[PDB]
RNA sequence: GCUCAGGAAUAAGAGCUGAAUGCAUCUAAGCUCGAACUCUGACCUAAAAAGAGACCUCUUUAAGGAUUCCGGUAAAAGACC
RNA sequence: GCAGCUUGCUACCUCGAUGUCGGUUCUUUCCAUCCUGGCCGUGCAGCAGCGGCCAAGGGUGAGGUUGUUCGCCUAUUAAA
RNA sequence: AGCUUGUAGUCCGUAAGGGAGACAACCCAGCCCGUGGUUAAGGUCCCCAAGUGUCGACUAAGUGUUAAUACUAAAGGGCGUCCCAAGCCCCAGACAGCUGGAAGGUUAGCUUAGAAGCAGCUACCCUUCAAAGAGUGCGUAACAGCUCACCAGUCGAGGUU
């Protein structure tokens, strides 16, 4: 099935509404391009 | 046709309609938003442009349409008093041949300001500061112009 | 209150702390680290078994140089010391994966099927051991424990598919 | 302008296509050493092409286990003489030679190429040369070589053909014993290579002269109309209006051929003696017929007949151990038939 | 016999100039790969591999890739090379990579205003690694 | 596709009117395209035996003729060398109607085919009297 | 007929360690990976590289070169062998 | 806002002439990338898409109409 | 628009020489010949005469190293970095981490047999309590362990707009 330990590092992590870059769950900002909005990576 | 066309001030008014022929209505249908009876407003804040431009009444429409629309979404329908001030004076024209006989036809209406001229003026509770500022910022976006927001009553009670 | 930019590193007894040239020495119970800890307008002093970094300037380009210096030092400390220790898992769901250890690399057979086997590189005197259907990282340098943790699972990246339906790999589970 | 794509006409990696500044090919890379000590490379004479019958060997071939026809190149390599030893320092520069010790005795129709070394210092050069090696002087040794066509009568010549050559091992110390070992000596073409193995041919194409661009590029001809109103033969434009030059790189007329190519991975069918073996009937034409010992080479090879060609080990070989082929056949038919 | 480790390359290189066109010595500089040019590593890689892919093949620069000839052009760009008295000056200067085995063993010099630990940051690469990541062997 | 032991030469260029060599209903078809062929500036798609290609029918039943169809090159007149050197020339060139996966649409193929393409299409092997 | 790569250093990007900002953070230093790109490696050419090279051999009224002669693996004339 | 690859505007150069359009041939450049390489997102199960980032090394063809450029159409093609 | 057409001053036209890389008209300067001196504009790391000049800061982008200029990219954004100022919290212990409880409410009403706090329209929901809402999450065909907005102890200095 889902491995929670493989979704904590494959799908646990926010993306960048205007460039698409990973960034840390935690993150307010884009690191790429500093883009202030952030979505969590689709799991669903 | 950009706003960039119309844009600087280089020349003198042309605002007496007496001596024109034709002048397409400005779009900008309001300038008293919010509740127009209401004057104990605490906090007052306006925008203001910091260069000399000219701005269509199209431009004064969307900033007023944009400004609107996030004020009531925010503060509700009575939550606020906005007030555009400005009215567009000046009437754009445009050369549709080449420069032989090059002096235009009358294409719409501007408002010609100056710099630290208040555009818009928005007056809400001490509360919904934050919200009327977010709201003037959007406006200036539709403006061609840069802009600021300054706090003009209540300053001590945001702050 | 007075912000004071210099910082204090214990040095734990057993540990020999050197900085010979700009070159920073550790030596432990565990083995011996040697970093080098260059950057202008930074200071680093080893006496009576505490190091202090400290900055000449207080700007934050300094603040935060004597942060990641005085955070390495710990860690090189911690490492000659205590050491590293890092969990990885191993998941998968239909391949069961052929893992082990050829020196200084870990072979990965059978990856989603594959017929030919991954290879992750191990950094430095990292002890990396399968424990049946974990992988155990040891070492005494937590930029190598890290690094090869890393190495492994990057080495297992399904990258072509969906990552919520091909989920097979080995994970850190807890870092260094 | 919407435009149809070509790629360029001919290829820029042989630039400028000049005359061969020696009628011997110069190697310019030696592989790595992967063995016992021996030499990296021989030289024989071309003397032309036939073909055999052998049972295709070849790995994953879908011809495999089934005759095939082979063209082949045979080779004259009698046996070269190790003319001289020299050793090489390397530095930020790059090598450069630092000692030669000549063998003694040497051949006497080497004086056509070359005033004779003396029977000199032979010991004491040697010696020399083991100094500089033992004090981190000397990088690596390499074997001074030369061809004997004199026992040969499909090429004229009798003056010898002077090479250097590369010498495989494993250690610089390896390799200076054995060119110790080989230094005088005359080498057969069986102690450099071995049956049914890969190696690089290197030789001075056939000259063509002075060439068209049709020919030299393989520009294409002017076509339809075009093809009589009187530029056939020529290249369309010398270039645009700018920049004010025609290009290095637009196809033009020169010197075609009779230049210095390498090919890889010509595989060795037979190393052979008796060159009764190979010879047709009514001999090579314009060359006569073996008389030593020879080589087939699989496929072509650059040159004419009687050009030197240079063997060395392969530098990009891909297949592992290939074998011995079995030749069922060789072809000894007329050539002038 | 100028020594050219840790040393800002355009420093030293108006130093020398300055130095043969006071028309009086022969200058050597050894150790010219390990000269210093400031700038963060991306940068000074960039630059030089857009000065070193410039010109035209039957034309244009032909910019070095040896550290020492690297180095010889540079001084080159500080002189008035095209005349006598520059011809004069460049043939007086030898630029090496390491120390020649003829100077070694020489007294060297160094010049205090060229030196690198005058930089403020670590911002810096030696030319050796630039040549060599443009392909240079030395 | 998969190799064969010849080497074929690509004899037929687009617009060769070809002989059709089966019971399919079509007398002439004419090379449009050969499959599997990038050319180069221009060069004609070009086909020798073994080769399959989309050609029209320019002779045949009405119900043939004018369609777009499959077929693949059995004889060519062009000499093709063996592996062990022989080359080999037919009195013609032929074709027969196929898909796309290379099976006759016809049912028996008057004439003999090359054996580099009864053994690259095993169906068209069998579907002929002889293979020479 | 032959016509591979391998290695290095990178782009986007993915990560490690890591402070500013006790936490967190792929980044601000530092580090590991990462493309048909770039470099190296192959291959062709290259002492007219003005820092105009290295080594060896032979010989200083010589070594050796050219011309004439018989030719062709070369060749528009020259050149080359 | 960028570009200057469409069309205008303008009249600075050229009227003691800088030979027109289109095609063809040959060479080259740009990148705002069609394919080929590497990536990220997805309303990404796979297959295959859609969107975006890096990347200009190689490729980007054959035909019917039309002088065409452009465009339409045909069958191939990794893409044409 | 280095477009077109006005106006005032001044230039080129018809203006050298000095300086701006070169520059009709930009700066110094209007210039008889020769010599010496000192300056102007402009410059002083080398090319190139004179500073690897001084003091106080900023910039990390080779940004820049471009008086006027037909020869120089915007709106917008930046927890990049350096400043000034004003609010609020702060050794009656902030800010972020390390610990410890989210036990009484309600299973609040929702056609269709089923989303009974996350479709959904509304509150002086507890007497009173250091402490528990008509609800912030990967999750539920109708229920659930696992995360918060909260006061508690923790080392102990600034945090935030
Ligand atoms: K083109
Ligand atoms: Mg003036
Ligand atoms: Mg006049
Ligand atoms: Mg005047
Ligand atoms: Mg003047
Ligand atoms: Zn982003």
């Amino acid at each position: 099935a889902r491995f929670p330990e493989a979704e904590e590092r494959l799908l646990n992590k926010k993306i960048c509404m205007k460039c698409n870059a990973r960034n840390a769950i935690r993150a307010t900002r884009c690191r790429k391009c500093g883009y202030g909005t952030l979505r969590v990576k689709s799991k669903e | 046709k950009p706003g960039s066309m119309y844009r600087n001030v280089r020349q003198r008014s042309f605002t007496r309609r007496k001596y024109m022929g034709g002048v397409p209505g400005s779009q900008v249908i309001h300038y008293d938003m919010g509740d127009k009876a209401n004057t104990s407003f605490p906090v007052k804040i306006s925008l203001i442009v910091e260069e000399k431009c000219q701005i269509r009444h199209t431009a004064l429409e969307a900033a007023r349409i944009t400004a609107n629309r996030h004020l009531v979404a925010d503060t509700g329908k009575m939550g606020f008093y906005m007030k555009l001030r400005v009215y567009p004076h000046e009437v754009i024209r445009e050369n549709k041949s080449g420069m032989r006989r090059a002096f235009g036809k009358n294409v719409g209406t501007a408002a010609r300001v100056k710099p630290m001229q208040k555009i818009f003026t928005v007056a809400v509770e001490k509360q919904n500061f934050k919200a009327a500022k977010e709201a003037l910022w959007h406006a200036g976006q539709k403006l061609p112009t840069p802009c600021r927001i300054v706090v003009d009553e209540g300053a001590e009670l945001v702050q | 209150m007075v912000k004071e930019i210099a910082r204090t590193i214990e040095i734990p007894e057993g540990v020999s702390v050197s900085l010979a040239q700009d070159v920073f020495t550790a030596t432990g119970p565990k083995g011996t680290v040697e970093r080098k800890l260059w950057y202008p307008g930074i200071m680093i002093d080893v006496k009576d078994g505490e190091v202090v970094v400290d900055a000449e300037y207080a700007r934050k380009e300094q603040k935060a140089m004597v942060g990641t210096f005085a955070s390495h030092i710990r860690n090189l400390v911690k490492g000659v010391n205590e050491g590293f220790e890092c969990k990885m898992s191993i998941v998968y769901a239909h391949f069961p994966m052929q893992v082990k250890v050829d020196g200084k690399t870990l072979i990965i057979g059978n990856f989603l099927g594959e017929k030919k086997p991954r290879f992750a590189k191990i950094i430095g005197e990292t002890k990396v051991k399968v424990s049946g259907n974990d992988v155990t990282i040891t070492g005494i340098n937590k930029e190598d424990v890290g690094q090869t943790a890393a190495n492994i699972e990057q080495k297992t990246k399904i990258k072509r598919f969906d990552p919520r339906i091909f989920q097979d790999g080995i994970y850190i589970v807890q870092k260094a | 302008m919407a435009s149809i794509h070509r790629p360029k006409r001919g290829s820029l990696a042989f630039s400028p296509r000049k005359r061969a500044k020696s009628h011997i090919p110069r190697f310019r890379a030696w592989p790595e050493a992967t063995g016992e000590p021996k030499l990296q490379s021989f030289a024989g004479y071309k003397v032309g092409m036939t073909h055999v019958i052998m049972v295709d060997d070849t790995k994953n071939s879908l011809t495999q286990g089934m005759e095939i026809s082979v063209p082949v190149t045979v080779i004259e390599t009698p046996a070269i003489r190790v003319a001289a030893i020299r050793a090489y320092a390397e530095d930020s520069t790059g090598e450069k030679a630092i000692a030669e010790v000549w063998a003694a005795d040497l051949d006497p129709e080497l004086k056509r190429r070359i005033p004779i070394p003396a029977a000199g210092n032979q010991a004491e050069a040697l010696e020399n040369i083991g100094k500089l090696i033992e004090e981190g002087r000397v990088s690596d040794v390499r074997a001074v070589i030369y061809t004997l066509p004199k026992s040969l009568t499909g090429v004229p010549k009798k003056v010898p053909d002077i090479m250097e050559s590369g010498i495989s091992a494993r250690d610089l110390g390896t390799k200076f014993e054995y060119s110790k070992t080989i230094l005088g000596t005359l080498v057969s073409v069986t102690d450099v290579f071995k049956n049914g193995t890969l190696v690089d041919t290197a030789a001075i194409t056939i000259g063509k002269g002075t060439q068209g661009p049709v020919k030299r590029w393989g520009i294409q001809l002017m076509k339809g109309k075009h093809s009589r109103q009187g530029s056939l033969r020529q290249v369309g434009t010398l270039g645009a209006f700018n920049p004010s030059r025609v290009s290095w790189r637009v196809p033009q007329m020169g010197q075609m051929g009779y230049h210095q190519r390498t090919e890889f991975n010509k595989r060795i069918l037979k190393i052979g003696s008796d060159g009764e073996e190979v010879t047709p009937e009514g001999g090579f034409i314009n060359y006569g017929l073996v008389r030593g010992d020879y080589i087939l080479i699989k496929g072509s090879v650059p040159g004419p007949s009687k050009r030197l060609i240079r063997l060395r080990d392969p530098i990009r070989a891909k297949k592992a151990d290939l074998g011995e082929p079995n030749i069922l056949y060789i072809s000894r038919e007329s050539k002038q038939g | 016999v100028i020594d050219a480790k840790g040393l800002i390359l355009g420093r030293l290189a108006s130093s020398v100039a300055k130095q043969l066109l006071s028309g009086d010595e022969k200058v050597y500089i050894i150790n010219a790969e390990q000269a210093i040019i400031s700038g963060s590593r991306a940068a000074t890689l960039r630059e030089y591999r857009e000065t070193r892919e410039r010109g035209a093949t039957e034309f244009g620069p032909y910019f070095p890739k040896r550290p020492d000839r690297i180095l010889k052009r540079t001084i080159r760009g500080m002189l008035p090379y095209k005349r006598a008295r520059g011809r004069d000056a460049m043939s007086r200067l030898k630029v090496y990579v390491g120390v020649p085995y003829e100077l070694k063993g020489a007294e060297t010099v160094t010049i205090p205003d060229a030196d690198m630990r005058l930089l403020s940051s670590s911002r810096y690469v030696e030319l050796g690694e630039v040549s060599q990541k443009m392909g240079s062997k030395f | 596709m998969k190799g064969m032991r010849s080497n074929i030469p690509r004899a037929l260029n687009a617009g060769a009117q070809i002989a059709c060599v089966d019971n399919t209903g079509a007398k002439v078809v004419e090379i449009i395209s050969v499959k599997k062929y990038r050319g180069v500036k221009n060069r004609m798609p070009c086909a020798g035996i073994g080769d399959m290609c989309v050609v029209s029918v320019k002779k045949g039943t009405p119900e043939m003729r004018k369609q777009v169809l499959l077929a693949v090159v059995v004889r060519q007149k062009q000499e093709f060398r063996r592996p062990d050197g022989l080359h080999v020339s037919f009195e013609d060139n032929a074709m027969v109607i196929t898909d796309e996966e290379g099976i006759p649409k016809g049912t028996d193929i008057k004439g003999p085919v090359a054996r580099e393409v009864a053994e690259r299409f095993p169906k068209i092997g069998t579907t002929a009297s002889i293979i020479v």
